[PDB]
Order: structure tokens, then sequence, then C-alpha cells
């Protein structure tokens, strides 16, 4: 869906309420 | 994680939760409590900020 | 009732809207080119203030009594001084210490004394032909003045006395005020020309005296001055033409504004911190100009609108004559306890039927019983010489205290202590009543000592003979009606209680009330406080669990205590508010982003 | 006589003192203690002004209640000392420096 490359998406899946907005 | 589970410690008031103590018992007597509370919360939120 | 008046045309009370009007002197301190931040009793900018005539044009004249809230910015509009005077007061009853301010030719009087008003008071001025002047007519705003604990006059003087027609050449302000006692008032004069509704711009309002009165004011009234002539009728109910009038009513609000003090120290423009998203990011940034980008200012928050109420159904009522002085009472060493549970309780009897002398309480404050729930009440029944009523109470000391009952410090009720001199006093004296005197050591909180042996206070083993150092620390009491107050029996019962462990039924006279679902509102829950949005949840909750929560420690769900149900509780809403700005140089209109 | 009524207005009369000038004194001006050397000044209060702050709450002038005039309040010196020494193993002199 994005333009990301392969070795781009094999580091993407390989990493993983009182007023904390983020 | 640490931040938020500093919020259920007595700091020395009767209880640890503020509804309780302003829902049982006088203001006048109560603002001792809600004192220490407030010290105790500032102190949490100056080491997490540094 | 008093004179009155006729030829009333009553209308609607017309409607305008100010314009940056009604700013003074927060206080007396002085500035040069700095942006002060002020906290204090303001007119809101572009409110909405009442009109009022009292201009014949036709047959209108109305001054009715107005309330007085935390200050009114009264700002008359006169060409030839119509409205001289004021009324302030509580009812003016005469029976309540009252105010009055009247604008006389011989002084801008003063006065403080329970005076008693009729229901059209004013000032009557007449066109004379022999010597065409203006005197006074009919004086009569009140009967008399009994008590006055405050009078002042200020420098004689002599008013124009204008009786002509034409537009108001000049404008009055004025913010009257009220606190801690003291009365406050301003003023600024400036001789405007308009013919018509209140103009544009901005000015200052300065201090002029601060009277001492102690007073207290709710609703106030004004002086005007009927101008009255031949062509009039002739009456004081018919007799009246008064001409030109206006002046409107303001009310104030605590709002917070931000002063420009100019070179001089005077005030020339002045933001109010909410009216509008660039004025909050004005009153944010302490200046008068905003540069290009995004900024942050307030959070936004949704406020809830109902409160709901759940309790279990009980309806058996709490025995309590039953234990407050039912027979009799049992001695100190022997205290008698007793357990009371599954009955809706009160408060109103520890305070109607007898009116005990000693009642105080810990950790709950006594006025606050209805509410909060209550889990295995404990009672104590005994009694006590007059002397030591003090022993009992969470770390003191004493004979009795200390070898007979003691509290633990955490203890968490109130006590009761009331004299019962009649029941027991007699003459030959009722002796059943004991203490402990002597035991070798101290005992544990809410622990019984029922060993009533010989204590052995040193050496030769007792055995039973009550030799030396073998005393018996039961010893008797000596109530009889002869003895002093100090020793008279008091009689003490001990309420003591716990909270918040288990469903318990003991609590008081709340009444329950309809559920309502999927809106931020709040609740009680058999004494439970907050806030949040109730939906319906999955759980499946053990059939003896109460509560449910988070990794937080803190109440996610719960559990209804009549319909069984499970809910769910959800804070309502979070969120900074952005402002969007191209820069107050280019345009003044913004963008604004909830997050 | 009473008390704690519309407060106190009957009240006692208050004593004076001298005005002195270009040297370190506290003082109390109706009420507003402080300490400085009060100095002449031409600030121009408005006939209702008394206090005087600048830019972060304090006292920078105060009107002389009783000839209506303005006098300036400038705090007295302050200044650690510093001592320059050569060495104990070389001298035993010193040069004190008032900051
Ligand atoms: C307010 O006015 C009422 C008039 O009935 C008076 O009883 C009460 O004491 C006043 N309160 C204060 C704080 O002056
Ligand atoms: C007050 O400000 C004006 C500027 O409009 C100035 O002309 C005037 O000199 C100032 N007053 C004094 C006493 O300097
Ligand atoms: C506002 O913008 C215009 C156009 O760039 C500029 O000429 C003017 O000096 C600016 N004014 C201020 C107060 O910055
Ligand atoms: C003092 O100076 C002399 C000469 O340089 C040197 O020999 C000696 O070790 C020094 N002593 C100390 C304590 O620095």
């Amino acid at each position: 869906p994005s333009k990301r490359s392969f070795i781009e998406d094999l580091l993407f899946n390989k990493v993983t309420f009182n007023g904390l907005t983020v | 994680n640490t931040l938020v589970k500093q919020l259920s410690s007595n700091f020395g008031a009767i209880s640890s939760v503020l509804n309780d103590i302003l829902s049982r018992l006088d203001p006048p007597e109560a603002e001792v409590q809600i004192d220490r509370l407030i010290t105790g919360r500032l102190q949490s939120l100056q080491t997490y900020v540094t | 009732q008093c004179v009155n008046l006729t030829t009333r045309t009553q209308l609607p009370p017309a409607y305008t809207n100010s314009f940056t009007r009604g700013v003074y002197y927060p206080d007396k301190v002085f500035r040069s080119s700095v942006l002060h931040s002020t906290q204090d009793l303001f007119l809101p900018f572009f409110s909405n203030v009442t009109w009022f005539h009292a201009i014949h044009v036709t047959k209108r004249f109305d001054n009715p009594v107005l309330p007085f809230n935390d200050g009114v910015y009264f700002a008359s509009t006169e060409k030839s001084n119509i409205i001289r005077g004021w009324i302030f007061g509580t009812t003016l009853d005469s029976k309540t210490q009252s105010l009055l301010i009247v604008n006389n030719a011989t002084n801008v009087v003063i006065k403080v004394c329970e005076f008693q008003f009729c229901n059209d008071p004013f000032l009557g001025v007449y066109y004379h032909k022999n010597n065409k002047s203006w005197m006074e007519s009919e004086f009569r705003v009140y009967s008399s003045a009994n008590n006055c604990t405050f009078e002042y006059v200020s420098q004689p003087f002599l008013m124009d006395l204008e009786g002509k027609q034409g537009n108001f050449k000049n404008l009055r302000e004025f913010v009257f005020k009220n606190i801690d006692g003291y009365f406050k008032i301003y003023s600024k004069h400036t001789p405007i020309n308009l013919v018509r509704d209140l103009p544009q711009g901005f000015s200052a309002l300065e201090p002029l005296v601060d009277l001492p009165i102690g007073i207290n004011i709710t609703r106030f009234q004004t002086l005007l001055a009927l101008h009255r002539s031949y062509l009039t009728p002739g009456d004081s109910s018919s007799g009246w033409t008064a001409g030109a009038a206006a002046y409107y009513v303001g009310y104030l609000q605590p709002r917070t504004f931000l002063l420009k003090y100019n070179e001089n120290g005077t005030i020339t423009d002045a933001v109010d911190c909410a009216l509008d998203p660039l004025s909050e990011t004005k009153c944010t940034l302490k200046s008068f100009t905003v540069e290009k980008g995004i900024y942050q200012t307030s959070n936004f928050r949704v406020q809830p609108t109902e409160s709901i109420v759940r309790f279990p159904n009980i309806t058996n009522l709490c025995p309590f004559g039953e234990v407050f002085n039912a027979t009799r009472f049992a001695s100190v060493y022997a205290w008698n306890r007793k357990r009371i549970s599954n009955c809706v309780a009160d408060y109103s009897v520890l305070y109607n039927s007898a009116s005990f002398s000693t009642f105080k309480c810990y950790g709950v404050s006594p006025t606050k019983l209805n509410d909060l729930c209550f889990t295995n009440v404990y009672a104590d029944s005994f009694v006590i010489r007059g002397d030591e009523v003090r022993q009992i109470a969470p770390g003191q000391t004493g004979k009795i205290a200390d070898y007979n009952y003691k509290l633990p410090d955490d203890f968490t009720g109130c006590v009761i202590a009331w004299n019962s001199n009649n029941l027991d006093s007699k003459v030959g004296g009722n002796y059943n009543y004991l203490y402990r005197l002597f035991r070798k050591s101290n005992l544990k909180p809410f622990e019984r000592d029922i060993s009533t042996e010989i204590y052995q206070a040193g050496s030769t083993p007792c055995n039973g003979v009550e030799g030396f150092n073998c005393y018996f620390p039961l010893q008797s009491y000596g109530f009889q009606p002869t003895n002093g107050v100090g020793y008279q029996p008091y009689r003490v019962v001990v309420l003591s209680f716990e909270l918040l462990h288990a469903p318990a039924t003991v609590c008081g006279p709340k009444k329950s009330t309809n559920l309502v679902k999927n809106k931020c509102v709040n609740f009680n829950f058999n004494g439970l406080t907050g806030t949040g949005v109730l939906t319906e949840s999955n759980k499946k909750f053990l059939p003896f669990q109460q509560f449910g929560r988070d990794i937080a420690d803190t109440t996610d769900a719960v559990r209804d205590p009549q319909t069984l149900e499970i809910l769910d509780i959800t804070p309502c809403s979070f969120g900074g508010v952005s402002v969007i700005t191209p820069g107050t140089n280019t345009s003044n209109q913004v963008a604004v982003l909830y997050q």
C-alpha cells in the first residue's frame, strides 16, 4: 500500500489515562 | 508506567483517592491531607520531567 | 399605600450592547508601559445591558427596584440632572439597616438610617413663575429614623438647576461594589456629545471614596426629579411632566482582564481573556500582537449534566433507642458489645431528642453521615466518671483507658457522652460500677479483660489471701447525688465502624433514581463517587465480586446494587485547544483545532 | 466598646518620625515595610496612587504621605568578597576583591 521497499518492510515488522496524551 | 503507578500512594494521607477525602470529611479539616497529596504528586511530576 | 403615579405605559425592557465599556482601576499601585493581567470583577465585553427610561415623551416613567448582585455598572446620561440619588439595603423595611445617598441643594448627603420609604419616592421641583427657580415640593422620601450608626455630610454647593431640554451633553458612569464589609464607588465624567445609544470608545474609571459601613445590600433603587409645572394637573398622583432621562444598569462577573498601562500610568486599552480564541491567545502570550503560527490555550472538557443515585432496597429501621439507655449498661471493666447491620440509619436522632453535651467525631465529619455507606457498625456501652471523659480518645492516656478499654489510633467513628444524674444518683449509692485499678501489663485495642483475680503487686505469691502486695484491682464507685459535678457519672457510647470492604446494607436514608446510559453523568453507587459514561460490558463477575480495576488501580467497572447488571466507567473527554492564526497584523480570523 | 463588627473604624493614634535621605534605612510608609536609600525622584503619579511597581511586583517608588512627595527606593549594596592568593607555599600575601 505504501512505497516502502522489502528491507524496510522487514525492519518494520521486527519492532513492537489521566492526561497522558500522545 | 511508573508515572501512572505513582497515582495510588497515600504519601501520608488516610487514603490515596481525593474523592473519598472530599466526601467523607469536611474541607477545613481536609486541606492538610490535600496538601500532602499535592506535594507528593508535584514531586513525581518533577522527577519525570527532569 | 403611599402616594402613587398613574399613566405608566408599561413596555418590555429595551436592550442594548456595550462596547468595551466599564473598566476601572483594579487597585492603587502605579505601573508604566507594562501589560498586567488582573483578576477581579468587571463588566463583560459586549455584554447585554438593560435600558431604562423616565422620559414622559408618551406617559413613560419608570424607576422600579432592581436586584443588586456583586456589583452594578450604573451609567446614566443626563443634561439637566434629572437623576439625583440612590437607595440601598436588604428589604427597605426600616428594620434592617440601610444606606442612602441624596444629592440635595445642601450637600451630597450620605446616611445610614433605618428609613421607612414609600413605594414611590422621588425628588420634586417646581417652576414657579414669581421666582423662576426649582425648590423642593415634597421631600417625603422617608418617614423617620430610629438608630443611625453612621452619618456623613459633604461640603455645601449649589447646583445649576436646569429646567431646559436638549441632547445629553455629558456622560456619567459609576460602578458600585461591596467587599469585606467595605463599600466602594468609582466615577468618571466626560462631556461627550450625542443624542442616543451609548457611544463607542474606551475609557477608565477612577476611585472616589471607600465607605466603612457594614450593612448587607441585596436590592437598590434610584431617585428622579419630577419637573412639576402649571400645565400639570397639580397633584402627587397625576401632576408631573418630568422630561428627558436615560440610564442603563449592567452586572459584574468574575472575569479576567489584561490591561495595558501606558507611559503616564493611565489605562489605554484592555483585552478580555475569554471572549474568543484570538483573545485567549493574546492573553496567553501577554501581548497585543500575535505572530503567525500555532499556539496553545486552555483545555477542553465535557461538563456532566445529570446525577444518579443507587442504593439497595432496605426498609427496616435501625434500632438505636434500645441501645441508648434501654434499661441499664455495664461497668467499665466489662463493657458491652453490640453489632448492628441490615437497616437504614440516621443521625438526626443524635441532634433533636437530647442534645448531648459531648459529641465529637473522628475521620468523618458529623454532618456528612447521610451519604457514605457503612459496614458492620460497632457500639460500646459503659459509664465512667466525669473527671476522665477525655480518656476515651485516639492517642490519650489514663488508668481506665490503658487498663480497661483502649482505642486504636486509626479509629474511625463518633463518640457520645451525656450525663444521666437522676438515673445514677442513689442516696445509698449504686455500686455495680467498677474499674480495674491495677494490671501487670497493658491490653490490646478492642480486647476484653474479664480477669478479676487478686492482683499481686510484688512478692509473696497470693494464692487467694489478698495480703500485702495482694490487692483487688476491681473497686467500686461513690456515685451519690451529694457528690460534685466533676465526679458525677457520664454515660458514654462509642460508635465504631469500618468502610469500603464488602457489599453492606447499613447506611443512611438516601433514595434511589432511574438509571441512564451513554452520557457523561455523575453517579453514586453505595457511597462511591466519580464521573463518566455508563455502558454495558461483557465482563463475567464471579458471584461474590463487586468492583473491577485496571492496571492503574482505579475503578473500571461496577455492579448495580439493584438490577445486578454490570456497568462500565470511562472518562468523558480530554484534549487541548490549539489556535491557528495568520497574524494579528494580517487579519483577525482564526481556525481552532480540538486535539 | 465592641469588637469584630464592621471592621475597626474607631482606633487609636499613630506616632511619627523624621525623614532621612541618601542613607540605608529601614522605613515604614503607611504599612509598606522595606529597605533602601530613599532619594528624590521625578516619576509622576496620579492623585490617588500610593505604591509603585516596575516589572516583577517589586517596590520602586512611594508617595510621602505628609508632603505628597515622591521618593525612590534603591536597595543597598551587595557583593561577595574574593581572595587572590599566590600560594601558601610561596608567600602569605592576599588582595581582597569586593565584587
Ligand atoms: C446579609 O444580610 C442579612 C439580612 O437579613 C443579614 O442577616 C446577614 O448577616 C448579612 N450577611 C453578612 C455577611 O453581612
Ligand atoms: C501623557 O501622555 C501624553 C501622550 O498623549 C503626553 O503628551 C503627556 O506629556 C503625558 N503626561 C505627562 C505628565 O508627561
Ligand atoms: C504588517 O505587515 C505589513 C506588510 O508586510 C507591513 O508593511 C507592516 O509594517 C506590518 N506591521 C507590523 C506592526 O508588523
Ligand atoms: C614549594 O615549592 C618548592 C619550590 O618549587 C618545592 O620544592 C616544594 O615541593 C613546594 N612545596 C609544596 C608543599 O608545594
